[PDB]
């Protein structure tokens, strides 16, 4: 078998890290591949292996969100466990152990728990408090699948997870065999601001979904990399609402949410997701990137909410890519790229299990479920988009295309490796240290 | 190291390649002399050296890989591997 | 040397197949012991005969513990059921019974009687004639004695007289007469709450569940005598004869006369400790019941047997084979277990302080042998999968087969009854507690009764030392299990399986609460954060280390005050002393919950509306603090804001 | 490198010689936070600074809390005192007060007034004309409002008004107006024994402890009007002017119109903890109120100005200087303390699984400075040989001396009133509680007062940075010497002194109880049990090692639990939930059994026998039972046979 490298240990709190990293850093370079005749780091005639290894040739820092259950990975860890405590399992393949959906920041545990007991049992529910963080506690065995948008199952994909099901956004008689092609992304913009362009957007104000999502972030960053080439959008946006950011930036000094759920990538933050970003658009912002639906749903009072009510959805207008400005309703010619749709993400052993458990789950809870007041719909949320997104109709089955290469398609994998050496998130860098 | 009340954390890894390419993994195997005529399957009751308790390449990946050939008790572990090696 | 488990039970069994379990419960029924109430000489006679045996066998500690109580013995003078005719110069006696009821009214009523087949509330609302000023007669099963009595005191009737029938009760005799307690809940009547010592110098007190109508047992001759003179046939559904008639002719009216005492006699409890090397004030309670109105071979005879040889096996394994307890045992005998089980709840009531959070685990050895067919179990849920584990290593006495036959055996078990001796060790005092019977389909025909000995119970099981080797294997297999490692095998997971179904079928009614105006929700949400508690605290257990001591003794108290904490506080110990929401009496429990609810929807207005609100607020409360009580500290609790 | 106490009080001490209270102190009084009702805006800006504050000395965890609760707040239309004269035609207004009664009924009554000094019980025992009917005036002082207004209520008076007079409060203004509460026990009334979250759905419940007739303060000026038309000389005993008289005359009565409204707010409670480093899970309170009526510079401000430099020299101490606490602190801001200690009594009936045998003390850092006189300190007897030795360490502000002056002060400590913080903390939950405070001989002139400010403070007080560093001291050693070591230093040997005083007051009446029938003798006994049970567990700490942790842990754990011992089980905690048998209100405790005893003697027959005999039965076993649990386990347990 294979094995990951010999480690140097510390404490998790006192550390300290950073002068470990500098001590042996210096001594690299200096002691370690015979740079000098004098002393070896990786040598010695008395004893070997002493110290370190002699098979070593060099170091490497270990990222801060990797600990010792992401470093062993989940099959090393199971598998010294299973060793230590002696079980040697059986696995017959006929029941199913309940799933474990993860969740996040309460307004997603309520709707949540009244789905664990809407359910027999089969669902249960762990939460945490940023996405990022529940991805990671997928990885470890604390939950089991959830569901995220392609720029998350992208770095999902990446830390090794698939993907099973897939949200269908389109009415059908088949929409469960049926696989759709994916959603549009645009930037939404006012009738009284007619002067703006896309040729133009420096020093105008902008709103975005969350950091690291397909229409909010990649689709829109992505070409404004390939036109400024720089990595920081600070600097060319004056202020914006982008949540997930840092707390220093400006694109954290326009967002709503207080005090401390500043900018926190959850429903805790007032502009977070589609809707809260168009609040972003209608309050304080110039520009919005949302999906292509954004605007006929807030729009036309459907919300009960007081801002949506009186907002019309005529004067709003989507812009192309060229300059043009053209409306609303015909989102088909200002659409910046095609996003894949979200999808519903798991470990490689409970793939059957969450595939069974939904699909039998989804014909209950579905989308033929009237009355929902009264009821319980699995997909119908209180305009907040809680563990779904509202228009999903049904979850379609993926056969053959289970992998975030192939269900995300080349374009748009393409579009993210564009922007991969200008990404800030923490959890992709830890990630990518498991490769050689 | 990880488990309570010690709560340490890797910070440091290291690679066991060239310059060039990196390699963090590394590879366990099971050394035996020439003509000594047994494969896998006939390992029991041999004479064995291990490179420590716990450590990767010499105790968990050899003692998992046969672990559940074992007859019970397997509780603990290493009274039941002390039974299938002949020292 | 040390020794794990597999050698362990090996041990054990090289140590059951020596006994002689037969000889004990003959000498049980020597002339020297054969009658003994509660308070008798003999029964002072047997219990000087335990603690020396408990010393015999070089136990770590043996103390005794005496105080008195007040029980109801017969008078002087006889009770009687008697016909009396309309006409009044003549007068014709059935029966003048040996069994009486303890703590009936002692009085002396006529009247007119119906039959109400077992006393059942769903029973008393399918009467045809209505009950009030009249004697009932029931049949006895399927409930307690008090909950007879109870029931029939609310629906006002006089008298209740009760019998055994051919179908319930095959026997030969036709003669035969029983004795039962009809006091609703347990302990002793006059201390209810504190213990009955000399320290507190016995104040005036009475107990709530004391009847006020005479009951008396008669026997199956006197129940034909008494149905020759009444009129109508029984309904077909119930299982019954040809001879049983529903209410008396118009001429004839029966007569109950019943004169009993309250005396009040001396009660010793007799206990031995075997010390634990690791952590020795931790401990697990082995209890069996000494005195029985009869004989009392099948009742107090196979306990106090299996408690003696469980004695030896286990300072055996102790003194010489080198098994090492991690925390103590006692092993205990309690009197008096005959009128309600007094000698457990005095001795609770009384060192409740002393074994708050130290004691946890009851195991009752009591009616552990009456059949060969079946094994019944009923336990709280902590030791579920405990008891599992068992019954995949104990092989049945007849058959080779195991006992792990039926693997939905869970949805099966049925709760503690109040007169079992390990229900106020659960509901009382929040400690886990277990009782298994060797039960047959059919009851025992005859517990509390003159005709059984010892020969009437070996020609109804054939051989009786491989049945009750089976049982103590049991046993001794709990209490191995439980103390020889440094983990509890306590699985607190099972709550989980009981709140999701009281969740669920709050959740039929969910309309309903919409319709006054409350929300469901935070129950559901009150239901997650248990979910969340206990998956947290198996990750606790996943990453700690289990040479260590001190991380695992931190972890291990949360999962013995897992059962205290639905111990409802907002009632009180003396009032209602039966306070855990799950298995308890009273109005703050949850099928109390569910039972005010259903009234609603029938609209007769028998129900209260600030009465549901305030269980729903309690109720909901108590889920959701024990929930923030097992999830770690304070600060780690996460409420909204 | 490790730190001992004596380099630790060093540390200390360098620390506070920096510090500067005076500026914080003014920064509370600044024009933002000038008014802060509970639930008002500008308590909600000052609670969004304490948490900035705490974010910003780098505690190791801040978290804020909030629930709704109902409070009770001034209508639109005006209240008023005011004269009516018999001829009805003509009406004379005295005044209109500025200040208000929270829990008072809204309601207007008339009626002849009478005069009724303190309205102590035995002041209303001494009456000249008889109370009922009528309407009471008092002077503030000598206990709560709300016994004022409960034994006024129990006479059956109309209403209260509730003046300051020249003699007991020496102030230059006369039309000072001041606020007060009167609800008798603590906590929001609407939920009494379960916390007002929105978990609970908020069921309509009703807590005991509110009256049923209006209450008002006036000023001075308002009963010098008043005085001008009654008639009749006060007694020489009172301490009083030559203005005040007994009863109205014939003529005139007066006029009470009082108009208030219950509003439902948010309250925030605030708190921030520090971890520990060996047993990071026992911890140690210290709290103080946030919010006042008035300005309130004296009531609230030095409280959370101690709170605040508290945390930023302990945070100061953790994170440089290498303090490592052996067991967590948390530091806590309550709101709406004003009425009746709210935020402390939702936050313990809401956590109380969560922190049942976890925390372990209360310190109060409230109402620290008033004067620069004496040092009055009040407490469970558990803290009292730490207090002492706090009290050789602590240096006076004015003198040099030092605090422990006089060798008999355990005698002269009075027990916790009911509007202490602490109180809830040590009569409900078991935790053992501190209040300390540099008191004039007289109280401080005005508390729930408009006029107090910081100018008015620091006129009354000529420097005030020594005295509140002086109390600062204080509160820090007790902080540091809970927390430093691995032995607690609660003296669980001062309850022997208060148990002998107890059984020496029941033998003064030895002869009638003699007379019942009871013996006194088991009482006695119980108390030896006690002494033996403490000297036993004194010779274990000096038989056991220091360094060792496991035999260390073992033995804290009884020293933990012996204040929770105390805590009565027999009541229930709802309707009565003060239930220490020392400090608790009821009938269940020991003053309550000494007063029942002493009405035998008078003959009166307004006492009931059965009652003593229960009482007596119930207090003897408590005393016996914490006595029993706190010696060894079962088995060791000697009692007679
Ligand atoms: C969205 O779905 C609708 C209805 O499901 C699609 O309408 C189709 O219209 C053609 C007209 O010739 C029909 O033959 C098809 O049966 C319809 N359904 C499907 C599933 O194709 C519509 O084309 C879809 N639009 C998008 C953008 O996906
Ligand atoms: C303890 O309580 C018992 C029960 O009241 C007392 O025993 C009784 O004492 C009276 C005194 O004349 C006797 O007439 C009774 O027969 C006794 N009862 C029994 C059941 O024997 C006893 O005296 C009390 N005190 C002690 C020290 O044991
Ligand atoms: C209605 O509910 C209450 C309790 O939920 C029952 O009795 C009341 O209980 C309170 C609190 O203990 C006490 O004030 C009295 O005992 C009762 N108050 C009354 C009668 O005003 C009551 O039995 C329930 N049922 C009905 C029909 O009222
Ligand atoms: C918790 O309950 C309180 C009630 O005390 C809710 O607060 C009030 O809600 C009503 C209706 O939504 C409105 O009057 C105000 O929003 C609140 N009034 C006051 C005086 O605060 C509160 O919304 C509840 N919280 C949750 C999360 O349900
Ligand atoms: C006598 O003492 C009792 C207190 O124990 C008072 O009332 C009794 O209270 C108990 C409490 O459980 C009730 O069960 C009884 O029913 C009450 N007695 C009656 C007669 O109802 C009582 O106030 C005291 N005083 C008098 C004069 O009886
Ligand atoms: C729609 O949902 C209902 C809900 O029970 C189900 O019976 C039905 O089969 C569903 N129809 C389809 C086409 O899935
Ligand atoms: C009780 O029964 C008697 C006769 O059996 C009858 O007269 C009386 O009406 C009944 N009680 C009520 C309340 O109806
Ligand atoms: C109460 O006082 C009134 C005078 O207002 C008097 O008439 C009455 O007799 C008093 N009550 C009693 C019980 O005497
Ligand atoms: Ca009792
Ligand atoms: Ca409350
Ligand atoms: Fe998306």
């Amino acid at each position: 078998a294979q094995v990951p490298s010999h480690t140097v240990v510390a404490r998790s709190m006192g550390g300290k890290e950073d002068l470990i990293w500098e001590l042996l850093n210096q001594a690299q370079e200096h002691f370690g591949k015979d740079k000098s005749k004098e002393f070896q780091l990786f040598s010695s005639p008395h004893g070997k292996d002493l110290l370190f290894k002699d098979s070593a040739h060099g170091f490497l820092k270990v990222p801060p969100r990797m600990d010792a259950k992401m470093y062993l990975g989940y099959e090393y860890v199971t598998a010294i466990r299973n060793l230590r405590e002696g079980t040697c399992p059986e696995a017959p393949t006929d029941e199913c152990k309940p799933v474990k959906w993860c969740a996040l920041s309460h307004h997603e545990r309520l709707k949540c728990d009244e789905w664990s007991v809407n359910s027999v049992g089969k669902i249960e529910c762990v939460s945490a408090e940023t996405t990022e963080d529940c991805i990671a506690k997928i990885m470890n065995g604390e939950a089991d699948a959830m569901s995220l948008d392609g720029g998350f199952v992208y770095i999902a994909g990446k830390c090794g997870l698939v993907p099973v099901l897939a949200e269908n956004y389109n009415k059908s008689d088949n929409c469960e065999d049926t696989p759709e092609a994916g959603y549009f992304a645009v930037a939404v913009v006012k009738k009284s601001a007619s002067d703006l362009t896309w040729d133009n957007l420096k020093g105008k104000k902008s709103c975005h979904t969350a950091v690291g999502r397909t229409a909010g972030w990649n689709i829109p960053m992505g070409l404004l990399y390939n036109k400024i080439n720089h990595c920081r959008f600070d600097e060319f946006f004056s202020e914006g609402c982008a949540p997930g950011s840092k707390k220093d930036s400006s694109l954290c000094k326009l967002c709503m949410g207080s005090g401390l759920n500043l900018c926190e990538p959850n429903n805790k933050e007032g502009y977070y997701g589609y809707t809260g970003a168009f609040r972003c658009l209608v309050e304080k912002g110039d520009v919005a990137f949302v999906k292509h639906q954004t605007v006929p749903q807030n729009t036309g009072g459907k919300n009960p909410d007081p801002w949506a009510k009186n907002l019309n959805e005529k004067d709003y207008e989507l812009l192309c890519l060229d300059g043009t400005r053209k409306p609303v309703e015909e989102y088909a010619n200002c659409h910046l790229a095609r996003a894949p749709n979200h999808a519903v993400v798991t470990r490689k052993d409970k793939e059957a299990c969450v595939h069974k458990i939904l699909r039998q789950q989804q014909h209950l809870f579905g989308s033929n479920v009237t009355d929902c007041s009264g009821n319980f719909c699995l997909f119908r949320s209180e305009t907040k988009d809680l563990l779904f997104r509202d228009d999903t109709v049904c979850l379609a089955k993926l056969h053959d295309r289970n992998t975030y290469e192939k269900y995300l398609g080349e374009e748009y994998v393409k579009a993210v490796g564009n922007l991969r050496k200008c990404s800030t998130s923490s959890l992709l860098e830890a990630c990518t240290f498991r490769r050689p | 190291a990880y488990l309570a009340p010690n709560n340490l954390k890797p910070v440091v890894a290291e690679f066991y390649g060239s310059k060039e390419d990196p390699q963090t993994f590394y590879y366990a195997v099971a050394v035996v002399k020439k003509d000594s005529g047994f494969q896998m399957n006939q390992l029991r009751g041999k004479k064995s050296c291990h490179t420590g308790l716990g450590r990767s390449a010499g105790w968990n990946i050899p003692i998992g890989l046969l672990y559940c050939d074992l007859p019970e008790p397997r509780k603990p572990l290493e009274k039941a591997v002390a039974n299938f090696f002949s020292g | 040397f040390r020794l794990y488990w597999d050698d362990l039970k090996r041990k054990l069994s090289e140590k059951l197949d020596s006994t002689d379990f037969t000889s004990t419960i003959k000498l049980l029924n020597e002339n020297s012991y054969v009658p003994r109430e509660a308070g008798s000489q003999k029964d002072e006679n047997l219990a000087l005969y335990v603690e020396n045996q408990f010393r015999e066998f070089k136990l770590s500690k043996v103390w005794r513990d005496q105080h008195f109580v007040k029980i109801q013995v017969k008078d002087s003078a006889q009770n009687s059921v008697i016909i009396v005719d309309k006409n009044g110069r003549l007068v014709y006696l059935v029966e003048n019974p040996g069994g009486y009821v303890a703590y009936s009214k002692a009085a002396t009523v006529t009247g007119k009687l119906v039959h109400a087949n077992f006393g059942t509330k769903k029973d008393f609302e399918d009467l045809y004639t209505p009950v009030n000023g009249s004697i009932v007669i029931v049949r006895a099963g399927k409930i307690t004695f008090a909950e007879k009595v109870a029931n029939a005191e609310s629906l006002n009737a006089i008298g209740v007289l009760i019998y055994m029938d051919q179908t319930k009760f095959p026997i030969v005799n036709a003669e035969l007469s029983f004795f039962g307690h009809a006091h609703l809940g347990t302990g002793d009547p006059y201390t209810p709450g504190f213990p009955s010592f000399n320290h507190t110098q016995f104040p005036p007190s009475r107990s709530s569940g004391l009847p006020n109508i005479p009951v008396q047992t008669i026997s199956r001759a006197a129940a034909e005598k008494l149905f020759g003179n009444m009129e109508g046939d029984c309904p077909s559904d119930w299982k019954t004869d040809s001879t049983c008639r529903m209410v008396t002719s118009e001429s004839k009216n029966v007569k109950l006369t019943v004169s009993n005492v309250l005396k009040e006699i001396k009660i010793l409890n007799i206990f031995g400790v075997i010390k634990g090397f690791v952590e020795p004030d931790h401990y697990v309670v082995v209890g069996a019941q000494r005195d029985a109105w009869g004989p009392g071979a099948a009742k107090s005879g196979v306990g106090t047997a299996l408690l003696l040889k469980l004695a030896q096996m286990f300072s055996d394994m102790v003194l010489k084979d080198g098994f090492q307890p991690s925390r103590s045992i006692i092993f205990a005998s309690w009197s008096a277990g005959d009128f309600g089980s007094v000698g457990a709840t005095e001795w609770l009531e009384g060192y409740l302080s002393s074994l708050h959070l130290k004691a946890f685990t009851y195991i009752n050895l009591d009616k552990a042998v009456l059949g060969t067919s079946n094994f019944k179990v009923s336990a709280s849920p902590l030791l579920y999968t405990l008891i599992e584990k068992t019954m995949q290593n104990v092989k049945h006495p007849v058959t080779g087969q195991f006992l792990y036959q039926d693997s939905n055996w869970a949805s099966k078990v049925e709760k503690l009854t109040l007169d079992n001796a390990a229900f106020p060790f659960l509901a009382y005092s929040g400690i886990p507690a277990v009782s298994f019977c060797f039960c047959e389909d059919t009851d025992y025909p005859y517990l509390g009764t003159t005709m059984d000995t010892y020969k009437e119970l070996i020609e109804r099981i054939p051989e009786l030392n491989k049945v009750a080797r089976a049982a103590a294997e049991v046993a001794g297999q709990f209490v191995i299990k439980l103390t020889h490692d440094v983990e509890l095998n306590l699985d607190y997971e099972r709550y989980n399986s009981q709140l999701l179904s009281f969740v669920r079928d709050l959740n039929q009614y969910r309309a309903d609460i919409k319709e006054m105006g409350l929300s469901l929700q935070w129950l559901y949400s009150a239901r997650g954060d248990f979910f969340r508690a206990t998956s947290r605290l198996t990750t606790d257990f996943g990453n700690a280390e289990k040479t260590d001591r001190f991380v695992m003794k931190k972890l291990n108290d949360r999962v013995m005050r897992v059962e205290y904490h639905f111990l409802s506080p907002y009632v009180s110990p003396k009032e209602s002393p039966f306070r855990h929401v799950f298995w308890g009496s009273g109005s703050h429990t949850l099928p109390a919950l569910l039972e005010n609810l259903k009234l609603r929807k029938q609209n007769n207005g028998a129900f209260n509306e600030t009465l549901f609100r305030n269980q729903l607020a309690l109720a909901t409360w108590t889920i959701q603090g024990a929930a923030n009580a097992l999830s770690g500290d304070v600060w780690d609790i996460d409420n909204e804001f």
